[PDB]
């Protein structure tokens, strides 16, 4: 029941209609690194960003659009946005099922798994 | 029926026929790859994959080596470092200087793994290769001299795809990745290749030029130009659409996603 | 110098005219009977040095045709072609004249054989004759590396070769004539020059030594 | 020298940009050729750190020697690419010289 | 001597000659691989 | 070192490991080594330091 | 217990016919001694014909020499309802080795029983000989021997009266060197390019069609006829221990009289040269760097030639190997640079490319060797030149890569002063 909402200074709107998102971020399928995938992230709802009409640079007036936490575990991001007083969404972590890779496999006598070019 | 193996000193219990790269990443270690796909076969090509195994005169490949009882598996030996060093300096010796204007550039395995395995200096003093660019449809932008020759490409069409249309022509050096004819490669998921191919010689061509990879803000999503449900990010930078990548749900779309989402 | 992409032209377009005349048909399915059933994608290789040999050169339809029959994907059959150097991909002279340039024939002088090749022909390695009849290109170690120099032609080794050995068999392939393949000097095998140091003595026969637990 | 712009649209330069005062937009031109659609440098926000002069791999961007742009208004601080490509024209002469004289200590 | 003359077919013709005393092929049951 | 120190201008356009590690020291920056240090130089004012 | 081998009389000689004076078909082949008592070899059984092997302490006459016996017994396994091969190495892509060429063009039957017994000893139901395809006229040579087998029954179904049915099948390749590696090989009889496999699948386990299969040399399928007939312990007789057999040696090169002979095991190099080769150009002191296995083994320098003794293990001790025997002489009068970057050119244009460490570090090797050879170069490439040999050997998927990193280290070994001087001079030239 611990509520910091009133000492953290944040304006009532961003408490209350703000929606934040507990989640590991997914790899970039371009690269099979898997490091940017071991922590816990909480990330913000996008809103409105607008073009100047000066230069076209994408303005906007959410102060928490940049705003991104890491966190070792779902449990603590979960403590911290329920501290901080704002509604979380938790998506489950996707780890990546074993799979059984054979090169044997390539070359079977009888099974389809034979690869017409090496 | 697990077995024993150790990684570094450490017991991991795996079972029969894991590779050598499967009981690593039992324990977190992630083996350098470029030639490996977990979602394709198993090539053994690319070479970044030698690992030292304790009391083994010979660096194996820990994509293609199944794992035996009581192997150790030193992930960070001198000899594994001077390996993947060594790798890394043969597929940069012929790599193009097109980092700059490469698309996959901060988003390249090619990169990352040179800045993280690799030496920080050429040795090499020869001129490099080149290769003449194949035309392979509307979708994928092809440059082929920064091709590393990791048969991906190859693989995913014939296996996933279902399309025995990119091979490879010659041999040696002159070894050359695309098909012999001037055929269009044509499938639902040909746009999947630009995602697998390591290097940026198979890059989309209406997100080309566009963005760089640090600039873009990812947005998990779920496609719904199918019933699939595919799970997608979406990148945008400055409130605009940049270009929508897979995102893996093994249940519903592995890594892939269809041209049309694409 | 080949390149190894296809660039089609209207000699080597897939719509140039190429079958397999019916008694190649049959020696392909002499060759298909050879390997296992399910696997006569094996047949690729000798199908298509059936094709070469029919045709005297390998065009994109060839290649086409030998996948069709064999059912086997075409950038397969691409693959081997390019793969395996003694496919042609592009025409070639009658006479095919492969100078084996490698250390051990280099060693005995092969670019004297090389040289005297181009200058009786007038074409630089690479060529082909303006007549169309022969084509010089040099090859690695045809596996007569003892009886240096050596020259192979369509399918014959003429090996233990001098400049005018080598000019004399140019000049009886213009002729017509079909020289005998071996060595153009007097030994006949890898047998010693002088004489037999070895194997003078008449074959043992059969029974010699044999344990006589069996 | 041929007069095409050096610009290959790397965005490393605004990457390195301590203050983000580097706003870059490229798209193939219809030559092909990955250039920059809007290239825009606020000189208001820059700290004329010299960095992107270092980083940018072409020598495409360069702080020239030119020191009195003051304005009477912000808007003018706010260069565009025609302007930074009228600034390089102008000072070409004199940036050449330089680049040419520290060249070899860079 | 024998070797001296030999023509282009005379391998393969040899195969065709060898086709009836060769032994039953083994099978793997499908037709091809990608059957 | 050029995973921390940029590669000189001319090693970068003709060198391809230079151009590499150019793109991302220069992009990315390079990683340091988890820690803290509070790291004090006698600055003209007095002791000036960095918790880092 | 003899000290000193190198004298071998004809009656000891397995290849009879190795020059074809006698008559190498069917009738040659019996009136020499092949294809005797063959019934009762196969009667006897795979297991007595694997201990002759065995007994006889063969080594694989590929270049490897691993221990046939211990080879061959790795197919001895039971069957699991997919058929055994036995695929005979006739490439003989390897520079300098022409021994296989005298033995199918000259004694093809020998070939032919050597399949059949191997083929009982593993159990397989057929063999493929895999011949250069260059090698034309030998292979049509063979399919005549082949067809005589068939046509007396010696092969094909009860083949000799033995109750087993053996077929042997000749493929002839399409020019690729790399095709003689063993899984190469196998993906070449696939119809696939012949680029070679990763080990860890052994070609025993899976093979040719994905059945288990094993590989062996001309050479070492063809003594084993004789090997059974004469006895393993005849062949144990010739050569030193682990050495055993009399080995056909291709002598080429700078040398008077370049012939194929055949000795006993751990002859002496100078023994071998000058007894058969006619010795060398300008005599014994013109000797420099004879190359002794064949190109993928390094180069020797004439001092050690003086005392090297032609066996497996010996040749080890001198940083060479014996590989497929075959001897390239090199008199003073030649340019050793040249010849070692023909050779790193041959590997070169004979690699297959698939893997990384060969398909770009021995076109690396043979940019730099250019340069040396040319003198375009400064001395300290020389150790970078052996650390990228040090790179390609033992991380490429085929000894294809050790093979031309080797020769490369041993002209650095020994030869590394010719280097450096042409370098000099070249700067001194263009000053
Ligand atoms: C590049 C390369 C080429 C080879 N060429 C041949 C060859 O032409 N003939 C051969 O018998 N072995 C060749 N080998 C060796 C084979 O891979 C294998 O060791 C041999 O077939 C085993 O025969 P064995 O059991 O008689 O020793 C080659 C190996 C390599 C790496
Ligand atoms: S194009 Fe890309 S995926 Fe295909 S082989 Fe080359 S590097 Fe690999
Ligand atoms: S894909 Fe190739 S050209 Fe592009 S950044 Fe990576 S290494 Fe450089
Ligand atoms: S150097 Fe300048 S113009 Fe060229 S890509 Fe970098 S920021 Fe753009
Ligand atoms: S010099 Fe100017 S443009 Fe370059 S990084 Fe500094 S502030 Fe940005
Ligand atoms: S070492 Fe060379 S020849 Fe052998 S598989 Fe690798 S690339 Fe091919
Ligand atoms: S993918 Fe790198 S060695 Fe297998």
């Amino acid at each position: 029941k611990l509520d910091i909402t009133t000492l953290t200074g944040v304006p009532e709107e961003h408490i209350k209609t703000r929606k934040v998102r507990i989640f590991v971020p997914a790899r970039n399928n371009m690269q099979s690194g898997v490091n940017n995938t071991k922590k816990w992230k909480m990330e913000f709802d996008t809103r409105e960003r607008w073009e100047n009409p000066l230069m076209g640079w994408s303005s906007t007036a959410d102060p928490l659009s940049n705003l991104v936490l890491t966190f070792s575990t779902k449990e603590d991001a979960v403590a911290f946005a329920e501290k901080n007083g704002w509604s979380f969404d938790v998506e489950e972590r996707k780890v990546p099922k074993p799979k059984s890779k054979s090169y044997g496999a390539n070359f079977s006598w009888n099974k389809r798994t034979r690869v017409s070019t090496k | 029926n697990l077995i024993e193996v150790f990684v570094d000193g450490q017991s991991v219990m795996v079972e029969p026929g894991t590779t050598v790269l499967q009981a690593c990443e039992k324990v977190g270690m992630q083996i350098p790859r470029f030639c490996y796909h977990e979602r394709l076969s198993v090539a053994g090509n690319c070479r970044m994959c030698l690992v030292e195994i304790e009391k083994a005169p010979k660096v194996v490949a820990a994509c293609a080596m199944p794992v035996m009882k009581g192997w150790n598996i030193l992930t960070n030996s001198e000899k594994s470092k001077k390996a993947r060093e060594g790798v890394m300096e043969f597929l940069l010796a012929n790599h193009p200087l097109d980092c700059p204007i490469c698309d996959q550039g901060g988003e390249c395995d090619l990169q990352d793994q040179s800045m993280m395995f690799g030496s920080d200096r050429s040795r090499f003093l020869e001129g490099k290769r080149a290769v003449e660019d194949k035309n392979i449809g509307p979708l994928v932008k092809t440059i082929m001299t920064r091709c590393i020759q990791c048969t991906r490409c190859i693989r995913f069409a014939s296996e996933i795809a279902g399309v025995d249309d990119l091979g490879t022509t010659g041999r040696g050096n002159d070894m050359q990745v695309g098909t012999y004819i001037e055929k269009m490669f044509m499938s639902e998921l040909s746009g999947n290749i630009i995602d697998i191919c390591p290097v940026g010689a198979l890059t989309s061509k209406p997100y080309a030029f566009t963005a760089r990879p640090w600039e873009t803000r990812k947005t998990e999503s779920i496609d719904v130009m199918d019933a699939v449900g595919s799970n997608i990010v979406v990148s945008t930078r400055t409130g605009e659409v940049m270009r929508i990548l897979p995102r893996m749900h093994e249940d519903i779309n592995e890594e892939w996603i269809s041209d049309k989402t694409r | 110098g080949a390149l190894f992409v296809h660039r089609d032209t209207p000699e080597n377009n897939p719509d140039t005219p190429f079958d397999f005349t019916p008694e190649n048909y049959k020696r392909i399915e002499a060759i298909v009977k050879n390997y296992p059933e399910g696997h006569k994608a094996a047949a690729v290789l000798p199908v298509l040095d059936l094709a070469q040999r029919q045709n005297g050169w390998l065009p994109i339809s060839a290649m086409n045709k030998v996948a069709e029959i064999l059912q086997v994907p075409p950038m397969r059959v691409y693959e081997v072609a390019t793969f395996y150097t003694m496919y042609n991909r592009k025409p070639v002279g009658k006479y095919h004249i492969q100078v084996c340039t490698t250390t051990p024939c280099m060693l005995r002088n092969s670019d004297s054989i090389l040289e005297a090749i181009q200058k009786k022909l007038g074409i630089k390695v690479g060529e082909t004759t303006p007549d169309k009849l022969f084509t010089l290109i040099e090859v690695e170690c045809l596996g007569a590396c003892v009886n240096a120099p050596m020259v192979q032609i369509n399918d014959n080794y003429y090996e233990d070769l001098t400049p005018k050995d080598i000019e004399e068999i140019i000049d009886e392939l213009k002729a017509g004539k079909i020289p005998k393949p071996g060595p153009r000097s007097g030994r006949f095998s890898c047998e010693p020059a002088g004489g037999l140091t070895s194997l003078t003595e008449p074959p043992k026969g059969p029974g010699f030594g044999v344990q006589a637990g069996l | 020298p041929s007069g095409e712009e050096r610009c290959i649209a790397c965005k490393l330069c605004e990457a390195v940009c301590p203050a983000q005062a580097i706003t870059i937009e490229a798209e193939p031109r219809a030559d092909g050729s990955r250039r920059t659609t809007r290239y825009d440098i606020d000189m208001t926000k820059c700290i004329y750190c010299g960095f992107c002069q270092e980083a940018c791999p072409v020598d495409a961007i360069v702080e020239g020697p030119n020191f009195e742009f003051s304005t009477e208004t912000h808007e003018e601080l706010l260069y565009n690419k025609e302007k930074l490509l009228n600034n390089g024209d102008k000072w070409e002469a004199e940036i050449a010289a330089n680049i040419q004289a520290d060249y070899l200590y860079r | 001597l024998q070797h001296h003359e030999y023509s282009t077919y005379t391998f393969l013709d040899l195969n065709v000659e060898l086709s009836k005393f060769r032994m039953p092929q083994p099978s793997s049951g499908r037709q091809s691989p990608r059957h | 070192d050029a995973k921390v120190s940029p590669p000189k201008r001319a090693e970068m356009k003709t060198s391809m490991e230079s151009l590499i590690h150019h793109f991302k020291l220069y992009t990315e920056g390079y990683q340091v080594p988890p820690g803290a240090t509070y790291t004090a130089i006698e600055a003209p004012k007095g002791e000036f330091g960095v918790y880092l | 217990k003899k000290t000193s081998f190198g004298s071998l009389k004809d009656e000891d000689r397995i290849f009879t016919n190795l020059y074809g004076r006698h008559d190498w078909r069917l009738k040659g082949a019996q009136s020499r001694g092949d294809w005797y008592k063959t019934k009762e070899i196969l009667l006897k059984g795979p297991d007595w014909i694997l201990g002759e092997v065995k007994t006889s302490g063969l080594r694989g006459r590929g270049g490897a020499g691993f221990p046939t016996g211990l080879k061959w017994s790795f197919m001895n396994k039971p069957s699991d309802g997919r058929p055994k091969y036995l695929v005979v190495n006739a490439d003989e892509g390897e520079p300098g080795t022409c021994k296989d060429r005298e033995i199918i063009r000259h004694d093809p039957h020998k070939l032919v029983e050597g399949c059949l017994v191997g083929g009982r000893a593993m159990g397989a139901r057929a063999a493929y000989i895999y011949i250069r395809g260059e090698f034309y006229n030998e292979a049509s040579n063979l399919q005549v021997a082949i067809r005589e087998a068939y046509e007396a029954g010696l092969i094909g179904k009860n083949a000799c009266g033995s109750g087993y049915d053996f077929d042997v099948f000749v493929v002839r390749g399409a020019g690729a060197y790399i095709c003689g590696e063993e899984t190469a090989l196998i993906e070449s009889i696939e119809g696939k390019q012949g680029k070679p496999r990763l080990k860890p699948p052994f070609p025993a386990d899976v093979g040719v069609f994905g059945c288990p299969t094993t590989v062996a040399n001309v050479e070492t399928v063809a003594v084993s006829p004789t090997i059974c007939r004469r006895g393993g312990a005849w062949f144990a007789s010739f050569g030193r221990e682990r050495n055993s057999g009399t080995k056909l040696f291709n002598i080429s090169g700078h040398v008077n009289h370049p012939c194929t002979v055949e000795e006993e095991m751990s002859v002496p190099l100078k023994e071998l040269i000058e007894k058969h080769a006619g010795g060398v150009i300008g005599g014994w002191d013109n000797l420099l760097a004879v190359i002794p296995g064949g190109s993928s083994t390094p180069l020797i320098p004439k001092s050690v030639c003086e005392t090297v003794l032609m066996d497996f293990d010996a040749l080890v001790q001198a940083q060479t190997g014996l590989g497929t025997a075959a001897v390239i002489v090199m008199d003073r009068s030649t340019d050793i640079v040249k010849a070692i970057a023909r050779l790193i050119e041959f590997y070169k244009h004979e690699s297959c490319g698939q893997c990384t460490p060969c398909r770009e570090g021995v076109d690396w090797m043979n940019k730099v060797m250019a340069r040396f050879v040319k003198g375009d170069a400064r001395p300290a490439e020389i150790d970078s030149l052996w650390e990228i040999s040090k790179q390609i050997e033992g991380h490429t998927i085929c000894a294809l890569g050790d093979g031309a990193a080797w020769p490369v280290q041993g002209l650095i070994r020994h030869f590394r002063p010719e280097l450096e001087e042409r370098m000099q001079q070249f700067a001194l030239q263009h000053q």
